[PDB]
């Protein structure tokens, strides 16, 4: 089970093992210590495409966060770590969300400029098109949306939206640009998602690793 | 102008030969096990196809003014046949193999037009009907393809349903739980379960392991559990080389499933090769309520060699026609040159007829 | 709630067995004559299915926003395959067998969902391609059903088209004539032809069934025309060869059979049977049918409704429940010979299978009638 | 003045949207030729609207994906975007006035070294869904696509696609992971795009600035 | 979620409705007195009739014919049908319309899939003067409805491009490819496409100097300036630019000779009005001779349209008590006569039954009066 | 045939348009000053929203959601949604509308599949007085738009039937079957159906003496007359009949206690206005409490609608002036236009024959007839 070779071959077919997809950046940082408790460590600095681990039947992918649910649901990864925001916006129907890893905590919120409430149908700028619609629907409301990928705080300042929906941590980026957080839509944290087929047929390998990650978190 | 829609493709001859052969042998494998072939309608009134949504193509019937659908799934159609059209007083077995259409690809499928093959067993209550169906499904996959490295996932919705009943949960609570289980969203499940909430949580946490489940947990619940345990044993007997697993909160289409759940997974595939279940009273919408269990698969998922063609010269001389007829009799594909065409008119030619004999090149 | 739409029915097991058997044997009869099976799409962009209608069901594609049709006829689809998808540099042969949908029943058919079987021969110009196709069509009907009391109607649109050309008629005149001929509305045809080369146009309609009587009433002008004479020879040669190959078959002529004149370019052929308004099968020469999709290809082919060439009861053997080797062995041998065998389930007795015709019983395991 | 007020309504001036990172670096020297410079370092600030040395020009720093969106909607009067991003988004609602000839690369197909073409319909993994379809259409061909956002070289290795469509510069990332560049779809570089309404009604302000950017590039 | 409306679809509630209705009537009337006769076009037609000039049209089957219908996306081709076939007036004809059109997806960065299209059509006059009237009418209507303060008129003319295509002997494919390049003003691609193209430097000039007639004429070859048809198109634009600048000195006017929106059916002058902080013009129109030829006679035609929503105060309601006493009804009738919104309390309802009430009818010293609160 | 419009669909050309437009505005305004606030409802909605109360609705797929849309066939349920959810006014609310609705086939012996539906809705008041207002408004609007000369008001009340169904303890199937029989007034079938039905002679009486309150009360059992709810419904009808007869002394008013059009969502008074030589009423309405409950809060509601074309073509006068921009000419044109005259100027070298429908000329500048 142990492996110390950094150039251990983990290429091609890996149906016998687990392909673990990690979000790059902050989620990676907070995830790697947890994984260590399950005897899964990298043998190289990523910043220095598929990576082997200290476990011979586990290999790691480092993806953009958006791709993690895609890879997991399609079975290109057996399991992955994604923000609750990303998961729920993508659609969570084709994966299992087994663990709250309780890392990268933030809040999905509405936000705006003492702006007067506008008269007609509100326009929301967001990358979270679906979550925006569900939230407003829960209030008995419906909105126009413009999908943006970044610099969400700009949208109200140049008239692309009346309000935004975005993740808020410190909320300093907002205060900086004359915006304020308004309503909390939900609490967000990183989650361990598993491909359904993988979960059903790879219990022997998954069950102990999942249990160890659980212990590590609590 | 040649462009096909997304998710729609020709099945050209090389692939068609393989799928056609596969189609016939599957129908025939079912036939000799008592499953009678039917063709279901391609179009029906929408209410008939929707007795069990967005996936169905919809068109107006000019004759009635009512909305039609193109079939997305033949399961409810055969239910109608068994419930109303052929009300057989006893056990009945049918099968089908045909294109269904989806407005968008389902189940990570490439095609909006899968070739759905399936079988239905009506009129027998006991678990043994499910055992037959599982056995038939496995047998058909083995015949068509291979069970090498395959995995059978067995479930039973009666466990969840029984616990819902005993705990006296409302329909809204039951519906909310079924969503949480189907996503196995265990963090949310913890919060949502905090009456008999610890059993509801246990059902999700220890879904894959009967022993661990029974340690962390009623006539109906026990009957469902026995039904699953008996099935697990019999199937493990009949198929010793097959990996079998358990998932007691597999609740796909919970609303019309009433017992055992069964699907077969394969290496490097998100979608199962085949899935089925017990769904008693599936046809009650159409008439009599009938015990029913069945499965279906996409035949393209169980599925392209080249085709050999013999070229003979133009002519109607008896000895030549005779040789052509004998060749065709043995199942060879023979064509004759037309007019003044030479052999280069058939560039895909593999053999020649030239006594008349067949030679390569 | 059980109601099916008009023109739409289940094909239940007794009928299904017959049609399925018929489907396979027809495909196979075509296969060994070089016609390669394809499956065409059930849905396409409407322009692709309409390159040659009210008959096509129409739905919106959510992915593109474009209008789709459900296939009403596979002829243009195979044309697309030959023109674009598989641009074979030479002669090509394909066939198909599948449901097509019509918004309303066509051709006095009961069903809005006929099972269309057909064959297509691309890439050969000369009349011999048509002779093969006629021969294949007849052969397939003979194989599937019978040509006893059948009638082959042969036509050729080149006669009319040539005379239109020689006389210098406009498109509107040509279109109006083709309607009159297709209805054989001879009183109107008389009036319409009164005012260029009108007596030949009238002759073509009056003596449509009789080549001799036609040639006697035609002007020497038109008989001398190269293209008209080539079309006439093409028909005469076909009539002779087919009459030779099929001496027991009634063959007729109709030189103003102009069904779908706009895309047909040569010989026309259909087979009729006793007590049926609709032909069992119909086909024709339609050069350049696939030009909409790419390369212009010589093409000829036919199709039929397989239900029109088509219900006996099904025999089922009932064995007892069990997994004893000698029992399973007997079941397997039976199934191997193509028998339909079931085992009783649980505590079910033989009355659970009321349609049972035979039993497997220990006498060694034997099959006996009930 | 670095704190010159450029907030709120700016219809009298130009709002310039720049892609962050490399494009910003190579763009700023060009803009300097038109007398337009930042008065602080973006990389060490959190705020996203910047004044300039020109009173009627303010700058937004966007993700590249948002630049066409902002420009076509008129939230920016003009912007700098890669030809790849522009054409994938759809270029019909902006004017592409200048090739700035920066951030040059190629949009290409790519796959495993020497792999045989599979039978049946190809599956392409790409972030360029539309450009992929147009390219294959030009060959008389049609494909399945899976949309991904990054690490495109992974897709063939884990069976998400038969081939990829992606921008290729050095092409070393490909060679590294056992892939090779196949066909060149088009040449890619950063472009100056202009909102149509802005172009029509702000000629007085645009025309000299555009001309100066043009001059700057030709050297 | 049973109350949910589809995306791009909204109620027009009373406050907004009052403003739009008033705007609708005054616009129709402004057009009426300038000779433009109101028509109502059908909401549904056979698809071929609505598509003579799309993905944008909603499509449904006609149960009576079996043919495909469309819901109107644009009334321009409908009025063309009326002028071409239904009312074949032997002379000049003027019509207008104001109604909802539907789009399968929002167009022109619009919030709504259901814009309120108002427009006007002038048929049967060939010369540029018809276009000058229409431009003048469009501007007049916008000024009447809204304001031309800070507005911008963009004038174009497709005859320039079309003439140069003709003189250079370009194919249809080349012409179509150019029109795409111009409409995107993709000048780098335009450079490459024009390099080894016949008369290519004039084609490039047309795109590079699209906004400036002087700079354009300086960079154009004498060959093309001498071409009768090119020069006629240029004169037509120059004369229009002068007259409009005269009539509307407070209006900003610009030029764009490669504005080629819907080039295929436009045949002369192009005209649109833009406003501050809006990507989409307030109104756009053009010369489109023979637009109705599909339907019958070929007719010279020019016209424009706008979304009326692109051009919401509270409502005052007077509450009177229940009753049918003559002096009370009289006072109610007089009030209603002056255009006031008056309601009477029902049954045992008090004034709180009308919470949006702004005024009361109350009997003071024996007479009925309206007072606030 | 490229000019062909679909059946039941027509242009409204200028002569007719002027009349209908004027009629539309005056009707909206007549309602406005009586407190009915104009709204525009959506032309398309999700099908469930338009179907909360069928074959008549045109159906299309929404590309954005994949859900089925309808084109509005009736604005009544739309305004109900507005009052129930969008503007949940805590009190009485009044709205009106005037717009095209589409029907897949003509309804109500109408020529058009595209009637111009004008209507008014009064929400939030339980008592009969809301219905009295609405009837009064409906009559007032017809009188304003057209004329009540020889008109007939038919008053009904579904509470009578509903109360008797309740008291007799009939099932839903029995209630539904009765409502069909009453709506067809199929008295022979009604006789048979009410024989061996509980309280069947009252059910029969309700149909036989539907038009006559006196004759009805004489033939009804004391049991049902004593029932509180039946008697309340009867009083509600009697009081309405009296008040309306007072307010409109010249108007013929009748009774039909088994007018049960759309019984399923109507809950009280029924009202329609008929005119000579017309099968379809000019206008029809009713009490329909809780019509909007599907969408949110349950609201008392009553309202009516009409086809505006049914209440509705003179020639148009046009003044032609010469081309020019001389101040005195433009001045005269402006003054004329100010008075509401339709003035055009000749274009280019056009003479007066370019405007063949010209009635007047501008020729000091004066207007004279041609
Ligand atoms: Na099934
Ligand atoms: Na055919
Ligand atoms: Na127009
Ligand atoms: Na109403």
């Amino acid at each position: 089970v142990r492996n110390d070779d950094p150039n251990f071959n983990v290429m091609g077919n890996f149906d016998h093992g687990l392909t673990l997809a990690l979000s790059k950046g902050r989620i990676l940082k907070e995830t790697l210590p947890l994984l260590a408790t399950a005897g899964i460590n990298l043998l190289e600095d990523p910043e220095k495409l598929i990576f082997p681990t200290t476990h011979k039947q586990v290999r790691i992918l480092i993806l953009r966060a958006s791709d993690v649910p895609t890879y997991v649901e399609n079975g290109a990864a057996d399991l992955g770590v994604a923000g609750k925001d990303v998961l729920m916006e993508h659609g969570a129907q084709h994966v299992y969300e087994l663990l709250d890893l309780q890392i990268a905590k933030c809040k999905l919120m509405t936000a705006g400029k003492g702006m007067e409430r506008p008269k007609g149908r509100l326009k929301i700028a967001t990358k979270y098109v679906n979550l925006t619609r569900q939230y407003y629907a829960s209030l008995g409301e419906q909105v126009d949306v413009i999908k943006l990928y970044g610099s969400m705080e700009l949208a109200p300042l140049v008239g692309l939206g009346d309000y935004i929906v975005d993740v808020v941590d410190t909320g300093n980026t907002l205060r900086a640009n004359g915006l304020e957080p308004l309503e909390e839509i939900c609490k967000v944290s990183s989650r361990l998602i598993v491909n359904k087929a993988s979960f059903k047929r790879k219990q022997v390998l998954l069950n102990p690793i999942i249990s160890q990650l659980e212990q590590a978190v609590q | 102008t040649w462009l096909l829609p997304d998710g729609v493709a020709d099945v050209l001859p090389e692939q068609a030969q393989v799928i056609e052969k596969l189609r016939r042998e599957a129908i025939d494998f079912l036939a000799v096990r008592g499953y009678q072939l039917v063709y279901t309608p391609f179009i029906e009134y929408i209410e008939s196809l929707s007795s069990l949504d967005l996936v169905t193509f919809k068109v107006i019937d000019q004759l009635s003014g009512r909305l039609l659908g193109i079939r997305a799934d033949m399961t409810p159609q055969v239910a109608r046949i068994d419930a109303h059209v052929r009300p057989v007083e006893g056990v009945a077995r049918y099968c089908y193999a045909g294109t269904v259409l989806h407005t968008k690809p389902q189940n990570f499928n490439a095609t909006r037009a899968p070739l759905q093959l399936g079988a239905e067993l009506y009129g027998h209550d006991s678990i043994e009907a499910d055992v037959e169906m599982v056995d038939v499904m496995l047998g058909l996959i083995e015949n068509a393809y291979t069970l090498q490295g395959a995995h059978l996932d067995l479930g039973h919705v009666g466990l969840f349903r029984s616990l819902v009943k005993y705990a006296g949960l409302s329909k809204n609570e039951e519906h909310e739980l079924s969503d949480l289980y189907q996503r196995k969203a265990l963090p949310e499940l913890a919060e949502f379960t905090q009456n008999m909430g610890s059993d509801f949580y246990a059902l999700g946490r220890y879904a894959s392991d009967l022993d661990a489940l029974q340690a962390h947990l009623d006539a109906e619940f026990d009957a469902a559990l026995n039904a699953l345990k008996t099935t697990l044993e019999q199937i493990k007997n009949r198929w010793p080389a097959l990996n079998v697993g358990i998932d007691v909160v597999e609740l796909r289409s919970y609303h019309y499933h009433t017992g055992l759940m069964y699907a077969v997974y394969a290496p490097n595939r998100a979608a199962p090769l085949a899935q089925g279940g017990r769904y008693d009273g599936i046809g009650e919408h159409f008439g009599r309520a009938r015990p029913a269990t069945g499965f279906s698969c996409d035949l393209y998922a169980l599925g392209f060699a080249e085709i050999e063609t013999v070229v003979a010269p133009k002519g109607t001389e008896a000895d030549l026609l005779k040789a052509i007829a004998n060749a065709r009799s043995e199942g060879l594909r023979v064509v004759q040159l037309l007019g003044n065409d030479d052999l280069s008119s058939i560039p895909y030619a593999t053999h020649q007829l030239v006594q008349w004999n067949i030679e390569k090149i």
